[PDB]
Parts: structure tokens; C-alpha cells; sequence
RNA sequence: ACUAUGCUUAGCCAUAAACCUAAAUAAUUAAAUUUAACAAAACUAUUUGCCAGAGAACUACUAGCCAUAGCUUAAAACUCAAAGGAC
RNA sequence: UACUUAAAAUUUAAGGAGAGGGUAUCAAGCACAUUAAAAUAGCUUAAGACACCUUGCCUAGCCACACCCCCACGGGACUCAGCAGUG
């Protein structure tokens, strides 16, 4: 009875709480997106230096995959 | 396509062996029962049969794997054909792909039981097995793109290697 | 003519892989007794064996010798035998070919072919 | 009174009390089995998934996703001696 | 210690039947393979690789450490983790 109630009464002031921080979020996702690609261009540029590469493989440019690109 | 389609002037299964004993039968009895007045069923009973004969050494045994496999190998092939016209068919689609997938089964047990019959009805009938991979992958845009690079990155670091040696031997060979 | 230091001198298992030039990926399991349970299940191990004549395909049943001398850091064992072939089965018992629990050739009969 | 929308053509989203609140499969009906009660009589075997007090929490972080006020995955600090189910 | 060559104790190196802490929100690792004309594109991984965290265990005893820089040519912040004793 009172389980479904407080999921309901939970559940409703998580979507207040994300309504009134719904401009926040957008910024903070945006910013998480970023330092998310920084790490993938890093780990990716680990690789072949690691190997004893001194520049990245010829004809490569690390795909932006987290970027609005769909 | 495939090389063999039953013709128009066939008769259907049913009557496939009792009108040639006929002495006489007249041309529109013939084309009543040929495949011209039957539905698309009817002229797939005529493909497996055909097939049957082609392949397997008991064509009046349709229990075996080879002879399962043939009666998919129809139905795949059917389903194809429907799914061509009927591009949002979802049931259809789903028919075709389970078709596929117990037919790669059948496939299966077949190549361990008799390896024989089994590349005889893979080049007969035109399918190509595939083992089934020791590991599942997975698959995503950052996985595909790291696993280019490293592909890349070994790829450069060997050509890097070949080319150390061949100066090195040339070297070696003029002091020679 | 020493044989090898390692514990598997002999090893049969199933061949699971053969991308490798001259070499057969092999998988063999030995029974391990659950301590707890007291029940046995099967650990599988891994044998890279030479494959000279590269006459191994994937699911047959064979045996393996253990080298003398490793002959690579994971290549130590040798294809001493294909105890099943896939899909060509010989019986044992009997001699003649079978699919399964089934004789391909009577043994009452005699083909001599 | 009237709009999004419900319709069609192409995609996308992947959410329900998506519930028969019953995983599937083969048994048996006697094992002196109401083996709690209520549902839907009980129970054996096989295989996989899942659960390990409540709240915090359909949450935070993480990764994936055509999703960008989204979905899936999913904790801890901290608090209580209960929470919960059937009659 | 015996013989001028054979029995031990004690180690070292290379290995592998099996067993061996936690986190899967650590799910991919990125050269980790084979052949031996030097080619082939392979190797490990949900039966838990890789990463990180924690801990001496195998107990007639064993292992690691010996001021610090894993080491110790070299360098540094320059030595009781021997007994007793002191801050
Ligand atoms: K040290
Ligand atoms: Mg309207
Ligand atoms: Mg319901
Ligand atoms: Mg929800
Ligand atoms: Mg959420
Ligand atoms: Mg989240
Ligand atoms: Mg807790
Ligand atoms: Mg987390
Ligand atoms: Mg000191
Ligand atoms: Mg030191
Ligand atoms: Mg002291
Ligand atoms: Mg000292």
C-alpha cells in the first residue's frame, strides 16, 4: 500500500527536483560528454606511443563518438 | 536465383506420376492440374523434390538431417522472396530468421555425424557454414574505434620492423 | 631419449581451434572434486600441439604426446593421434563407420572397400 | 468552442499492474501431503535466471544507447528495530 | 663425507595434474601468437582476461625485507625492524 505510495511521492520529487535543475544538468552533461572523449583521445594516444610510435597511425583522426553527431 | 524453377507445364505433385500412365488426357485437363492453376505451395512441393533426388541417396527418407535441411533451404528461400515485396512484415521476418538459425543447427549436427553428406548438402544446396565463434564480442563506437587503432598501430610498428631489416641486410651484403 | 619435465605427457582433448600455421589449439578437461560439494565438475585447460601435416580439424577428438623440448613458449605437446574425426567416426569395437549411435556399414556384412 | 494527439507514409523512442503478480520441461496423485494462511490441490526431478532486513533508492556515479527534463545498468554514507505478508 | 670419483645436505633455474583474497559500475586486453623459405593473422577473455584494491602464509616451519630511491653503479632527506635504553 504505502510502497507504491512512496515510490509515487519519491518519484514525484525527483521529477520537481530535475525540473527546477533542468538547465544545470544540460551543462553538466555537456561537460561529462567532454572529459569523457579527452579520455578516450588519451587512452588511444597511450597506444601507440606505448608501442614506439612517435606519431599517430597515417591517415588517423580519433573519431568524435560522444559528440552530437546522430 | 537458383539454376532449377520448376516450369508452368508441370504437373502438380499429386498427379506428378499418374497422368504420364493415363494413355490420353486432353490439353486443358493437363493445364488444370499442371503448376499454371496451383498456388505458390504447390510449386514448392515440386522444388523439394527436385532437390531431394539431387542430393540425397534415399529421396523417400524425409526424416534425415540432409532431407531437413533441404525442406528449410525451400522454406528460407520462400520466406525471401515474400519478405521482398512485404518489407514490414515482421511475422514473416521473424519466420525467415528462425529458418536460418535452425537450419545452421541442423547444419551443425549434421558435420558432426556424417561430414560426408554434410559438404555434399553444403555445395549442392549452396550454403556456406560458418563455425560458431569460441567468444561472444562486443560492440560499440568506442571498442570499434580503439580496436582500429590497435590494429592500425601493430600494422605500422611491423612495417617499421621489415623495412630495419632490409637496410640492415643491404648494409651487410655491400660489406660483403 | 628423456621424455618431458611437464605432468601431461599424454592429453587427449577437442580441438577448438586451427587458425595457427602447423598448430592445433586443443581443449582438454580433467575432472576437479568440488571440495564443498563433494561433487566432480570439469576444468578445461588449453593445449597448443604441432600439427605437422596440418590433418586436424575443429571438434575432432585427439591425443597429444608431450614434447621433449618446448618447442615455443605455449607450443609443448605434438598430435600423437585423432582418436574421432569429425563426422567420420570409426567404431572401435566394431571397425566399421557410424553417424552417431547408428552403423553407417552393418557389421554383419563384409565391404572390404 | 477548439488545438497537440488518436489516422496514413517514412523513421525514432523501448516504456506498462508488458499480470495468469504462475520460468520452462517431463512426471506422480500415493507417498496416512490443509503442512501456515489466502490464491491456483499437492509434490519430485532437470537446467538456467534471480533473491539474502527496511528506508535512503525506479536515487548518486559509471558504461552503452538516433534516446539530451530520456531508458537500461546500479551503490555507499547515514537512520531505524523493525519493515513486510495472510488472516 | 667418501673416492680421486658417489652418497648426502643445501640451493638455483626452467616449468605445470590440481588448488589459491576482493571489486564485473574493472568487459574487453592491445602484440599479449604460430611458422622458421622468414611467412600466417593470430594470442588471453563472462569457465572472469586486463585494470584496481587489500593482505605476509604454507606454520616442527616458510617467504620477503635490512635507513630511503622496487634494485643500489650512482644519488639522497645518511642507518638500533640485534640487546638494553631514550624522544
Ligand atoms: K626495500
Ligand atoms: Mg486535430
Ligand atoms: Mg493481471
Ligand atoms: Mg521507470
Ligand atoms: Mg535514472
Ligand atoms: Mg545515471
Ligand atoms: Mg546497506
Ligand atoms: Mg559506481
Ligand atoms: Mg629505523
Ligand atoms: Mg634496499
Ligand atoms: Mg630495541
Ligand atoms: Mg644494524
Amino acid at each position: 500500500v504505502l510502497k507504491i505510495r512512496r515510490r509515487k511521492m519519491n518519484h514525484h520529487k525527483y521529477r520537481k527536483l530535475v525540473k527546477r535543475t533542468r538547465f544545470l544538468r544540460r551543462k553538466v552533461r555537456e561537460g561529462r560528454l567532454k572529459k569523457k572523449q579527452i579520455k578516450f583521445e588519451k587512452d588511444l594516444k597511450r597506444i601507440w606511443l606505448k608501442a614506439g610510435l612517435k606519431e599517430a597511425p597515417e591517415n588517423w583522426q580519433t573519431p568524435k563518438i560522444y559528440l552530437k553527431n546522430k | 536465383k537458383q539454376d532449377d524453377e520448376p516450369p508452368s507445364s508441370a504437373f502438380i505433385k499429386e498427379y506428378k506420376d499418374i497422368i504420364p500412365n493415363i494413355e490420353k488426357v486432353d490439353d486443358v485437363v493437363k493445364r488444370i492440374l499442371s503448376l499454371e492453376m496451383a498456388s505458390r505451395k504447390e510449386k514448392l512441393k515440386i522444388k523439394q523434390e527436385q532437390l531431394m533426388n539431387k542430393i540425397v541417396e534415399n529421396p523417400e527418407d524425409s526424416r534425415t538431417l540432409e532431407a531437413q535441411i533441404i525442406a528449410l533451404t525451400v522454406r528460407i528461400r520462400n520466406y525471401e522472396e515474400h519478405m521482398q515485396k512485404h518489407r514490414k512484415d515482421k511475422a514473416h521476418k521473424r519466420h525467415l530468421l528462425m529458418s536460418i538459425d535452425r537450419r545452421k543447427k541442423l547444419l551443425k549436427i549434421l558435420r558432426q555425424t556424417n561430414y560426408d553428406v554434410f559438404e555434399k548438402t553444403c555445395k549442392e544446396l549452396g550454403v556456406e557454414y560458418t563455425l560458431p565463434p569460441l567468444h561472444f564480442q562486443k560492440v560499440h563506437r568506442r571498442f570499434l574505434a580503439k580496436k582500429a587503432l590497435c590494429i592500425r598501430v601493430y600494422q605500422e610498428v611491423q612495417k617499421l620492423k621489415k623495412q630495419k631489416r632490409a637496410l640492415k641486410a643491404a648494409a651487410a651484403a655491400a660489406k660483403k | 631419449i628423456v621424455r618431458s619435465s611437464v605432468h601431461a605427457k599424454w592429453v587427449v582433448g577437442k580441438v577448438i581451434g586451427t587458425a595457427m600455421i602447423k598448430t592445433a589449439k586443443v581443449r582438454a578437461t580433467r575432472l576437479v572434486l568440488d571440495p564443498y560439494l563433494l561433487k566432480y565438475f570439469n576444468k578445461r585447460k588449453t593445449y597448443f600441439a604441432h600439427d605437422a601435416l596440418q590433418q586436424c580439424s575443429v571438434g575432432d577428438i585427439v591425443l597429444l604426446r608431450a614434447l621433449p623440448v618446448p618447442r615455443s613458449k605455449h607450443v609443448k605437446h605434438e598430435l600423437a593421434e585423432i582418436i574421432f574425426k569429425v563426422g567420420r567416426v570409426i567404431d572401435p569395437v566394431t571397425g566399421k563407420p557410424c553417424a552417431g549411435t547408428a552403423y553407417l556399414e552393418s557389421p554383419l556384412s563384409e565391404p572390404r572397400e
